[PDB]
């Protein structure tokens, strides 16, 4: 069913991002966004031109796999998600703003934040268990210390999808399982054109 | 029930910093400037990072003595340079006379001075985790800085004795927001999350999963 | 004007009092509504978080299932060490000295939709030694959990004050059709109950 | 008589308290009505004062107009430097650390009664770079001001918190009859708005 | 709103004067007389000149110590000579015994003394700008003077130690009248407006008016 | 329209002073007065004989120029206006009491007070913009710390007229523009004959 | 991605075996 983050509705169209292939060996992904929509669509031009914005989101992860595939995914929405640079220091700009195509975790275990993944269930989350259900849905209200902020500089939250239990299949099945994401902005506002 | 609470979990006074004026030796300065930093020690850094946002008032106490523990009467000035004001160059600098920098004159023979610092940030609350560039700068929010404390002995020239100060801060009227995990990995650099390349496991190992 | 000074006079006890404000007339930025405020640390415990039963990376969170044997066992004490050290309830119990209350554990079977089997999940009181056979484990507290029917089950550990053992036993066997993977996994999720409580204070040895 | 002394005791904080009068019974001269009392520093801002846009003496307060070019430009930030440094609103903002609110600017055309022309006055948000052409400047916020009809116009800068740019563009040309002087001037008057506010405190670097 | 106000703009304690009794050296006097002057420093002179007329009460605090900062117990007299009364000639002068000059006896080991001085002027309010001759005298109004503070160590003959005093005044119950511009030019002489012949510009220069 | 200084009426005949010529190069004037009328008229004899007086004023500046002339003037009334002596010290008595014929500014930019002219708009003021209007009128109530004072010694306020924007005209026009001043005492009182 | 920004329908096989696209008004040409 729907997950409402922090019990708040984001009160004051659907964008389908390209599909990820989840192979048995993949380590997971994070989209970290106001940002994914900055470079695409009519929402992406508003984010360039206006000097301040306030917006909530609704995001939908869906997974197409048969009854002979097995595995599990944890889907979490983490506010103020900050990337760390493992020693042998700063994360590169490709990692801190991955874009619309997302980034793939170097260390899934610490979430590249230094914090453990076991406790990542404290954030708004869902499970995709390929036997139980194929989909997860999360509505995220606008969380910030300020009423408005900048779209290019500041990223309100990340979205993180970790394959906790690896993908297994018998020979003959499709090797990779498509994972697709859909983002609908809710209650967006802009100022300072 | 009330013994585990965000109000009661951040409570008692603790040691934020240890400073020394040290005008006796090859260092003749006779003053010091200490930036207010709540995360100076890693164990209080970890507790404050259970929350993303916090809003609180501060309570500062200055316990001062000489090196041999004796506290003879001698006059010290504790000034407070709020965020955005220039810091003293020397013991005789004119920036000790500024009327907008609140200062306290208290002897070493007195009880420890204490003052209260209001919430200083332009944002609604302090944010210990910031994502994005404000303008190396990744994750660095300038809104957090609380200012400085400049301390000097009030004297014409070069008293020959060193003064050791210990600062005790107490969080007051604390409000916290969205919860966050507790860091598993050991800290390395002061400001950033960066962690060592050798990943240490949260739970300790045993021989086999049976027992 | 007649006052006099008792023995408690003129020391720093590092505990509560009042002090004058350093900037009078300074008006701090007003409050706005921010979501996700938490006023207590007992509601951060009640949320289930994965507990690490396998001793290797992210593989440490999973117990394997393969085709009357003991699959796995772990002790129910959050404070000390072991699996509960990765839970949120076990990390906040390291800040206090003494915890008392009841716990909760949940299992999720991750295998295929076509796979069928059965398990036995037993609990032992703090004084007893763990069962050496599933028949000895059956007579105590247990739940018999069938994969194909139900993908997740919950075992509630009764009151424990500041230790029991949970043992998982193969019953029957792990049954699969042709062209279905033969190995599966189970994740375990621990959490505090509603009546859990925390006492005194301490400084964590984790940092 | 049971009192005791806490840690705040016996120091000078240089902030408010009470003290005994040095001359008791001294009766100071009584009050009379004097006009022109001011109880606030936010009403000294709201009064328009000339702002110096030309970098020479009293000639520094004037922008010349002569017979699609940029006449002049200036930034809207009172605190920092430049034109606003000669206003009253910009001199009191040097006593505080942080100001937030909306501003106001007024122009007066000083040329002859027989002279006719037109101008374009544009404003740019803090993030954008200034327009390089009057057509790019037209699409944003602007006012088209006709000399012969109206001798003074007002541009209200919207909210700004502690920076925009105002650019003046020749549109059409400066048209004069025979026997009329060909050069004129414009004076600019800045002031705070009603919602302007001042925060913290500081010591001016002007003296 | 209330943070910018005439009441709150002239508020906090600030350093009016720095004096020394200095009886140790070739100067054996052991006393000093300090005229009360609010404009002794140019930055507080500029703020008071935002108003033509002002009416307020004063708060004086005396922070005193020896040269090495040590404050041993020794007895000092702080007298106050109101406007129109004769000033002491020496340490033993009879003008320290006058009953109408209020005086304070406080040791150097005590907290700093403080007293309040009522509005002293015959006119309704102090006027910092006066036009016309009262009787060199142009713009000089005698009504403003607040009196003196004479300070001495109480001793029979020649103690050999110098005492440094710092005076902190706090404006109270302040009322102001007709507003006035803030001085652009640098001050030269103490009492008068006179300014240097080289006129410095208010706004800083740039290359061209375009930018 | 009328300007009422400090919102007060001066509650408890017309004197036309000689005309000033405003040439393109002139730097402005100040009359600094109770004083202008001390040596002229029946008001001037009262000011000599009585030992105390209290009076408000109403003063009217008027400028006769054609439609081919252009320029602007700032007309201000400044209380307790004190003259300063520029270094390479005291102002001479001709400067501190100019008389009925006024004095001409040495430095119009600092108003010879050391204070900037940009901020002189904080005092009661008017503009004469030769295209918009030819006249300015100011009513000045009695401002002093004392209820009464002396006419010869003390000057309550000055009147200052600065040509902010210089005078320009085409060849053939009249070179100078007459500027004339009219003072009517309002609600004057005297004592101590 | 250029095709997504316009009119589109995202059709999932396993859930639904048939879907309908209505071309709006056309007078005597679009592309599907």
């Amino acid at each position: 069913n729907i997950v409402l983050s922090y019990g708040e509705w984001p009160e004051y169209r659907f964008y389908t991002l390209s599909t990820k292939s989840w192979k048995t060996e993949s380590t997971g992904w994070y989209w970290k966004f106001p940002d994914v929509l900055n470079d695409t669509g009519v929402f992406g031009q508003n984010a360039q031109f206006h000097y301040l914005y306030r917006s909530g989101f609704c995001m939908h992860v869906q997974c197409n796999a048969s009854k002979f595939h097995q595995g599990a995914l944890l889907v979490a929405a983490i506010p103020e998600f900050v990337i760390a640079a493992s020693s042998p220091l700063y994360p590169d700009f490709a990692h801190t703003n991955p874009g619309k195509d997302g980034q793939e975790f170097r260390d899934p275990y610490v979430l590249d934040a230094g914090i453990p993944l076991s406790q990542a269930l404290v954030f708004p989350h869902q499970w995709i268990n390929l036997r139980t259900n194929n989909c997860a849905t999360i509505i995220m209200p606008y969380v910030n210390a300020l009423p408005f902020d900048s779209a290019l500089n500041h990223s309100n939250f990340g979205l993180v999808v970790i394959p906790i239990s690896p993908l297994k299949y018998c020979n003959g099945a499709t090797t990779e399982v498509p994972v697709t994401l859909t983002i609908a902005p809710l209650n967006s506002e802009f100022s300072g054109l | 029930v009330n013994e585990a609470s965000v109000e009661h979990f951040y409570s008692r006074a603790g040691l934020v910093g240890v400073v020394e004026v040290k005008d006796s030796g090859t260092s003749l300065d006779g003053y010091t400037v200490w930036p207010i930093d709540v995360m100076g020690f890693v164990q209080q850094r970890r507790k404050l990072e259970l929350s993303t946002y916090m809003r609180f008032d501060a309570e500062f106490t200055f316990v001062s003595n000489l090196s041999n523990s004796t506290t003879p009467g001698m006059l010290l000035q504790y000034m407070y340079v709020p965020p955005g004001a220039p810091k003293p160059d020397g013991r005789k600098s004119y920036q000790w006379q500024t009327a907008t920098n609140p200062s306290v004159f208290a002897k070493l023979s007195d009880p420890p001075p204490q003052v209260s610092v209001p919430f200083m940030s332009p944002a609604t609350a302090y944010q210990w985790f910031y994502d994005g560039y404000p303008t190396l700068q990744y994750g660095q929010c300038p809104n957090n800085m609380m200012g400085h404390f400049a301390i000097r002995t009030v004297s014409e020239s070069t008293t020959g004795k060193n003064v050791h100060v210990r600062v005790y801060m107490r969080i007051k009227h604390v409000r916290a927001w969205v919860p966050r995990p507790l860091r598993s990995q050991a800290y390395m650099v002061k400001n950033y999350p960066t962690y060592s390349q050798t990943i240490t496991n949260t739970a300790t190992d045993r021989a086999s999963i049976t027992t | 004007p007649t006052e006099l000074k008792p023995g408690t006079n003129q020391f720093l006890t590092t505990d509560d009092g009042t002090s004058p404000p350093i900037l009078p007339g300074f008006e701090p930025t007003p409050l706005i509504h921010i979501p996700g405020e938490f006023t207590s640390l007992l509601d951060l415990c009640q949320i289930e978080t994965i507990l690490e039963v396998n001793n290797i990376g992210v593989s440490r969170l999973l117990i394997p299932v393969r085709a009357d044997q003991l699959c796995a066992s772990f002790q129910v004490d959050p404070g000390r060490n072991g699996p509960w050290q990765s839970t949120m309830v076990g990390q906040i119990c390291r800040y206090y000295t003494q915890w008392s209350g009841s716990l909760k554990v949940t299992f999720m079977f991750t295998g295929s939709f076509m796979a069928t089997g059965k398990m036995l999940i037993a609990y032992t009181p703090p004084g007893s030694a763990q069962p050496a056979t599933r028949e000895a484990a059956m007579l105590g507290t247990h739940i018999v959990w069938d994969f194909g029917l139900q993908s997740s089950v919950t075992l509630v550990i009764p009151w424990i004050s500041n230790t029991g053992i949970v043992t998982i036993w193969y019953q029957t066997n792990f049954v699969v059709p042709p062209d279905t993977p033969t190995e599966a996994n189970i994740i375990a999720l621990g959490a505090a109950q509603k009546n859990f409580t925390l006492k005194l204070c301490k400084d964590t040895d984790e940092i």
